């Protein structure tokens, strides 16, 4: 729901890094449980322990990306103490996709996930800083 | 009320009559005894596919003329409204697409019936 | 089948459109497009394949739960309103449904799974009938409904629709297939920009409901299906490759040629509103659109495949059974570029 | 929508008689003649699909097209400039309607204002 | 494309069935006729946008002429009140005999 | 860009996709008497009937 | 709203998730499927009754006719498909969801 | 390995790889009903909460 | 679509293709069935059968009207070149497009009309190459996918004469007969042929020919119209060594297929051999 989001929302700036890192655990644990959805429903895993193996697969591994993303990027704030530039949640951009390259055994997807989640990351804080509208009201 | 009423006894009366055709001749069912009946021999195989295009060809047109009945019923009941050149045509109107379907399979040799 | 009959059904299809382009009160256009689906399901029959049924049977199966749904939803905002006329809906909960009724209807994504396969089960005639005409009466809805449509999920199913109407269209062969992951990526397109301008969306309907008459003619000119079928057809009547080089490319949408139009308007449209960002993404993957366009290309004009023997006999034979509409559907769909302003005919 | 549903005005005609003030277009206007060659050359495709002798085959038809094209052209051109001066007009009468929301703002020049100067290093 | 064919051609071929009045058979009254009419007389030159804010208050005497929502968690309120006097309180003699039959 | 699982697949016919046509094996067959009152009480016509 | 109508609705809600459940032979898709048309049904007819709304008594009716009318033919397609197989949903020719 | 090997890896390698992947995981060639209609389920079941506005 | 002005003709007929199998035997066959039929004799309709209706009706080379040749099929058998197989489905086309030409003139005057050999008799000559080996198996296999894919909407058949004539017998016509290349031909392969003719041709088509709806008809009309058509899959991309032809090749044959007088425009049109120029006015 909205409000989980908005939950996570009311960082404020880093304060706390508990109470942040539960709501991104609890954000990524929510898209795991989707993917996890469309996957058991796309590609029938026959035998069911076989499939929830599967979404424990999924469901864990988002959510051990949120956590560990929260985290570090609310310690960030609470070490620089800059704390308000995009970069500072960019290194827990970086670290997510190592979280992802921990289970996925593999340095690949690891590297290229630390670009790109980073990168990601650091748009998102540069839109909430800027009020970037991704779904604008019809307004014109 | 009332209809529920004879709806209960009726249902309760014949259930009755049920348990009472069950419950009482109190005799000895054994196995060939209660193998399905089959004019003597025994079956060559259970009921499968005694498939036929020749059923629904002709009882889709049940469903489909059951439902025009279905707005016929109101026709009583209009005849009574204030205008009726405004329905007299449509109530002959659906008649003749009734018929004129019926006609169209009448010829298409759609209705094999059988 | 007979084509007194055909003609027909035909018409009655169109009846069954134009029903819905005509009619206020909602009951007329749920019957609209229910008089639409039993006119629609037989003229797929035709030929009539093992394959052909079961196409049959997908495209019903979920046009009917499309239908079942959009007139739940009817119900829901009458009883939330007490009324008939289109306009604003009145309560999100049914109107969220409306939306997915329609968007099963449109085939957009994450509902989109039939659409590339029905294509593959008819004839080309068919299947242009079906990707073109089956187009218009739920965006003619859809444009009626503009006024209150959650902007954030129209949005979500119009850019979905766009990346699935990407990948997916880079991993086959057979033409048909194809087109229909074309056509189920422009359909992001419209439906992106329908909650911002309804106008932007009539105009890009037109080009590509003529883009695809040209495709579909041509394929039509060649009775090309698979890629290599295509292959071949540079030697026997080189001129219909060397034109389904360029209609490919307008869809491709390169800037001079027509398909530009409507992404360049659409842009337009979209920043006005700011959300900046959206069509940045949505014109970045319309390039992953193009590129099965261009290899497709690859396989015809630019490049000659081996071709077979036996085609000799048939440089005798001059195709025949022409079709008068053609040409006009390649011209219209390709150098109308400056005319662009017309577009405001539409108002 | 815009435009449509606008007050007064009637549905389906084409053209409303409260254009027709506008001036037509005139005969020779580019955009005009554009359409007549964009039907001459949908009607030598139409020669070149069906083989034909390119170019001196079917004048005739060829002469069909491009009638046909700069014909609908024209009027779609009429409803154009109609569609176009209208709007102009809406926007003008609102901006008389609403004089507060489209204030006639004072134009300090540039000796009264200050602007920050950035040196090309 | 809202083609309104039927109004340029008059023809009111569907709009007879709209609304809850626009005349119907031996004029039996709609059960939420009188804020439905108040609603749409409000309802012209206004045009759907700005009647949702400023005919707000009449479609809200509609809603509940239509659901009667408010109305019953009212009522709900009470009947589930009385329970907590129902020890406290013995309610009304006459509902049990009093004179509502000799009312007619 | 097949998987080899995909790869497995056969590529479709060029038209009908004739073959499971050969599929189809409905039949029926049933008894009559000797009980039957048609069959005289001594007949036993066997036969497969259709639909 | 009174909790009747909340019933029906919900009995829509699993009139549609038996049809999306969707297993082994179709025909029970259309069974899941008229079910779904007998709910909306009831649930327009009751409120028609309710609001005296006349002239939508004619609509309940005319609902029920095109929607039977679609499943009438959706048998036939069945046909169809039975009459290569003897029906199942589990096979399908077609390629690429 | 600076121009011929990494420059190309970065971008065209990646981009013309992660299509490979998608497009092979999209048209995932099957198309058995049961699959993605049930897909049409649960979208539906998300498509109403994600977005129902209300608390 | 003209037939709804008139619902299809009403009158019915049939064609006779008589199936003489032999060298000199088969010239046989084909005086025995003009004399038999009213309807024009086939001819054989050959290598250069497709010109004979083409426009200027007139035989072309080899080089591009086939490109096979059958005089080098019998000096060199097993030649590398896969023309063993190239003029056994050049040739089934042909015969193939025959069946049209003649079966059109059936539904159209509704006289009859006389075949000389056609299509069903052409399993055989490949069933027999198979055999001696003079083509490869995938070259059958795409000969029978291609069969089946084609011939299988035409229905109906026959309304034809199967014959016979001895092996040995025909070795001795075929000694009498003045061409060298007949002479020539292989008689293990002949017998075989003969052998596998009787054994399955008759015996699977004489079961329909003792048999022998108007909607279908006019289907089926339309379908001989517009001849490609029929001939739609006989271009089917499977790219066997011996049929396919590199693009160079290919280009450059159709480059100069159209050098000739008939063939750069449409019939009517042309400007080369004589048409009237008052159309393009
Ligand atoms: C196994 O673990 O090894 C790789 C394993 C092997 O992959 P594969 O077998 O080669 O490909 C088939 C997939 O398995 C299974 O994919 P599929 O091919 O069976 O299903 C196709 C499906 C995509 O496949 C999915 O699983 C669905 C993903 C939908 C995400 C929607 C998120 C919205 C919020 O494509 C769709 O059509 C999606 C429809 C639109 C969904 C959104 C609509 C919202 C309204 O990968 C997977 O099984 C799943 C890939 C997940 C992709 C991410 C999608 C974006 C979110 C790995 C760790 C996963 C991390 C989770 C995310 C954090
Ligand atoms: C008799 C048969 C022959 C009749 C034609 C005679 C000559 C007509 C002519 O070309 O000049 C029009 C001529 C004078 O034109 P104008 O109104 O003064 O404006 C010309 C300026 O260039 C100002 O013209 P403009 O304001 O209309 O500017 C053109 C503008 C708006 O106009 C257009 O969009 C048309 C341009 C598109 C290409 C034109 C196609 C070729 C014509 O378009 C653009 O600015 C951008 C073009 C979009 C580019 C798209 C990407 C391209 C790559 O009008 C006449 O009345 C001349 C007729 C005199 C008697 C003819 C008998 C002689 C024999
Ligand atoms: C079997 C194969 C499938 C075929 C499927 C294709 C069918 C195509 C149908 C395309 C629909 C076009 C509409 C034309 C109907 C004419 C009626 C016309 O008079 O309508 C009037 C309005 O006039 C029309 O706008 C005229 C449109 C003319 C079409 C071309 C306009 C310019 C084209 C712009 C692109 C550039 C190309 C130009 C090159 C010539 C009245 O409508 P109005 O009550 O007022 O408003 C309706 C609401 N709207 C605006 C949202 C639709
Ligand atoms: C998120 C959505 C946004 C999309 C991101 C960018 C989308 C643009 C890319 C669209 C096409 C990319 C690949 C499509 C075709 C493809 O995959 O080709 C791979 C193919 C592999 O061979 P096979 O086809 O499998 O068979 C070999 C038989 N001999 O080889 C190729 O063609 C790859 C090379 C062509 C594509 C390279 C395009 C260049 C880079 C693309 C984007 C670069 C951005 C531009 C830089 C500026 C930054 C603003």
């Amino acid at each position: 729901a909205k409000t989980l989001l908005h939950k996570y929302s009311d960082i404020p700036e880093g304060t706390e890094c508990h109470r942040k890192a539960y709501a991104s655990t609890s954000i990524g644990g929510a898209t795991g449980l989707i993917v996890s959805a469309y996957s058991i429903a796309l590609k029938p895993p026959a035998s069911f322990l076989e499939g929830v193996a599967r979404t424990g697969r999924y469901t864990f591994t988002s959510a051990a990306i949120g956590a560990i993303f929260g985290l570090t990027s609310c310690i960030s704030a609470q070490v620089r103490e800059k704390p308000d530039d995009p970069l500072n949640y960019f290194i827990g951009g970086c670290a997510g996709g190592l979280t992802l390259g921990a289970r996925t055994r593999s340095y690949g997807i690891g590297a290229a996930a630390c670009a790109y989640m980073g990168l990601t990351a650091a748009l998102v804080k540069m839109g909430q800083l800027e009020g970037w509208q991704v779904f604008a009201e019809p307004k014109v | 009320m009332n209809i529920m009423l004879t709806l209960l006894t009726n249902v309760t009366l014949a259930s009755l009559l049920v348990l009472i055709a069950f419950w009482l001749p109190q005799l000895n069912a054994y196995s060939e005894k209660t193998s399905p009946y089959e004019c003597g021999f025994d079956p060559m195989g259970s009921a499968r596919l005694p498939f036929s295009m020749k059923f629904f060809l002709v009882a889709i047109t049940f469903l489909l003329f059951d439902l025009e009945i279905a707005l016929l019923l109101p026709l009583p009941w209009a005849s009574q409204t204030n205008n009726l050149k405004t329905m007299l045509t449509m109530a002959l109107f659906l008649l003749i697409l009734l018929a004129a379907s019926l006609a169209y399979e009448w010829t298409q040799k759609g209705l094999e019936w059988a | 089948m007979n084509p007194i009959i055909y003609t027909t059904l035909i018409m009655t299809v169109m009846s069954g459109t134009m029903l819905v382009m005509i009619s206020s009160h909602w009951l007329l256009i749920w019957i609209g497009f229910e008089m639409n689906l039993l006119a629609m399901i037989p003229v797929l029959m035709k030929n009539f394949n093992p394959r052909a049924t079961e196409a049959a049977t997908k495209y019903f199966l979920t046009q009917a739960t499309a239908s079942m749904m959009l007139m739940m939803a009817i119900i829901i905002n009458l009883l939330y309103s007490g009324q008939w006329t289109i306009t604003k809906m009145f309560n999100p909960v049914a109107m969220t449904m409306m939306t997915m009724a329609l968007a099963m209807k449109l085939g957009l994504s994450p509902f989109h799974f039939w659409v590339p396969e029905v294509t593959q089960g008819i004839s080309l005639q068919a299947g242009l009938l079906l990707l073109t005409w089956q187009k218009l009466a739920p965006l003619s809805v859809l444009c009626q409904i503009s006024q209150s449509i959650n902007p954030n999920l129209m949005l979500t199913m119009a850019m979905l629709s766009i990346l699935i109407g990407g990948w997916g269209g880079l991993n086959q062969t057979q033409l048909r297939k194809i087109m229909a992951y074309s056509s189920i990526a422009h359909m992001g397109w419209m439906t992106a920009v329908l909650p911002y301008n309804t106008t932007m969306t009539i105009l890009n309907l037109l080009i590509y409901i003529t883009m695809t008459l040209a495709m579909f003619m041509l394929l039509i000119h060649s009775s090309a299906t698979t890629t290599l079928s295509l292959s071949h057809t540079w030697n026997k009547m080189p001129v219909i490759t060397s034109l389904m080089m360029v209609t490919l490319l307008s869809m491709g949408g390169l800037p001079p040629l027509s398909g530009f139009m409507p992404k360049w308007m659409i842009i337009q449209e979209m920043t006005k509103n700011e959300s900046i960002i959206m069509p940045t993404l949505m014109a970045m993957t319309a390039l992953l659109n193009l590129y099965f366009y261009m290899r497709l290309a690859y396989s015809s004009s630019l490049t000659m495949f081996p071709s077979t023997n036996n085609m000799k006999m048939k440089w005798q034979f001059e195709h025949t059974k022409q079709m008068k509409l053609l040409p006009t559907m390649i011209v219209l769909s390709t150098l109308v570029l400056p005319m662009t302003p017309a577009l405001s005919s539409l108002n | 929508t815009m435009m449509s549903g606008r007050p007064g005005r009637v549905p389906l005609q084409f053209l409303p008689n409260e254009a027709r003030s506008l001036p037509p277009p005139k005969l020779t206007d580019p955009r005009l003649v554009y359409m007549g060659f964009l039907g001459y050359c949908s009607g030598l495709i139409d020669n070149a699909i069906r083989r034909r002798p390119v170019v001196s085959a079917g004048l005739h038809r060829q002469l069909l097209y491009v009638t046909s094209f700069v014909f609908f052209g024209y009027y779609l051109l009429k409803r154009q400039d109609y569609m176009y001066a209208l709007r102009d007009h809406d926007m003008f009468a609102y901006v008389k309607s609403h004089p507060e929301d489209f204030p006639e703002k004072d134009k300090k020049t540039y000796g009264e204002i200050l602007e920050e100067f950035h040196p090309v290093r | 494309p809202f083609f309104d064919v039927q109004k340029r051609l008059g023809l009111d071929l569907d709009r007879w069935m709209t609304i809850q009045s626009a005349e119907q058979p031996h004029k039996i009254p709609g059960r939420c006729h009188a804020f439905e009419k108040e609603w749409i007389e409000c309802a012209h030159g206004i045009g759907g946008i700005r009647a949702e804010k400023e005919c707000k208050i009449e479609f809200d005497d509609f809603v509940e002429c239509l659901l009667r929502q408010k109305t019953m968690k009212r009522l709900s309120a009470i009947k589930r009140q009385r329970d907590k006097l129902i020890k406290e309180g013995k309610y009304t003699p006459p509902p049990h005999h009093l004179g509502k039959e000799d009312p007619r | 860009y097949p998987t080899k699982e995909t790869a497995h697949w056969k590529p479709p016919p060029w038209n009908d996709v004739d073959p499971p046509k050969d599929t189809l094996v409905s039949n029926l067959t049933l008894n009559f008497g000797p009980q039957h009152p048609a069959a005289h009480g001594v007949l036993r016509l066997v036969m497969e009937l259709s639909g | 709203m009174p909790l009747v109508y909340m019933n029906i609705i919900m009995a829509f809600a699993i009139a549609l998730a038996g049809l999306l459940m969707y297993r082994s032979h179709l025909m029970s898709s259309l069974l899941c499927l008229e079910g779904m048309m007998l709910s909306l049904f009831i649930m327009s007819t009751l409120i028609i009754l309710n609001t005296h709304f006349t002239l939508a008594n004619m609509m309940p009716i005319i609902l029920l006719v095109f929607a039977a009318c679609e499943a009438a033919l959706g048998l036939s397609l069945l046909v169809m498909v039975s009459n290569t197989y003897g029906t199942d949903y589990v096979q399908n020719l077609n390629l690429l969801q | 390995l600076l121009d011929l090997i990494w420059l190309e890896t970065i971008l065209p390698k990646t981009t013309s790889f992660i299509q490979m992947k998608m497009s092979i995981m999209v048209s995932n060639q099957k198309g058995l009903i049961k699959l993605y209609f049930l897909s049409f389920l649960i979208t539906i079941m998300i498509s109403m909460t994600l977005f129902n506005y209300h608390e | 679509l003209g037939e709804r002005t008139t619902r299809k003709l009403t009158e019915t007929s049939k064609v006779i293709t008589v199936d003489g199998n032999i060298c000199s035997g088969k010239g046989r066959l084909a005086r025995e069935i003009a004399e038999k039929l009213g309807l024009r004799h086939f001819p054989e309709a050959g290598i250069h059968y497709a010109d004979s209706t083409t426009g200027d009706g007139k035989p072309l080379d080899v080089q591009l009207s086939g490109n096979c040749s059958l005089e080098k099929f019998y000096d060199d058998p097993k030649s590398n070149d896969g023309n063993s197989y190239r003029l056994q489905s050049w040739l089934y086309a042909s015969r193939l497009l025959q069946y049209a030409d003649a079966l059109e003139h059936l539904l159209s005057t509704g006289q009859g009309v006389v075949l000389e050999r056609s299509i069903y008799s052409d399993f055989v000559f490949l069933e027999a190459m198979y055999r001696q080996g003079f083509i490869r198996k995938q070259c059958v296999e795409h000969y029978n996918e291609v069969k089946k894919v084609t011939a299988c909407e035409y229905l109906p058949p026959h309304v034809v004469v199967y014959v016979d004539v001895p092996v040995p017998e025909i070795q001795s016509r075929i000694q009498k007969k003045g061409n060298p290349h007949e002479m020539k031909i292989t008689a293990a392969y002949l017998q075989d042929i003969e052998n596998a003719y009787k054994k399955t041709f008759l015996p699977e088509m004489s079961e329909k020919c003792e048999v022998l709806d108007d909607r279908t008809f006019h289907r089926l009309r339309m379908l001989v119209q517009n001849k490609l058509e029929v001939l739609n899959y006989t271009t089917i991309p499977v790219y066997l060594p011996e049929i396919t032809i590199g693009a160079h090749q290919s280009d450059r044959v159709f480059q100069k297929f159209t050098e000739l007088p008939g063939r750069k425009y449409s019939p009517g049109y042309n400007e080369d051999v004589g048409d009237k120029w008052i159309w393009l006015k």
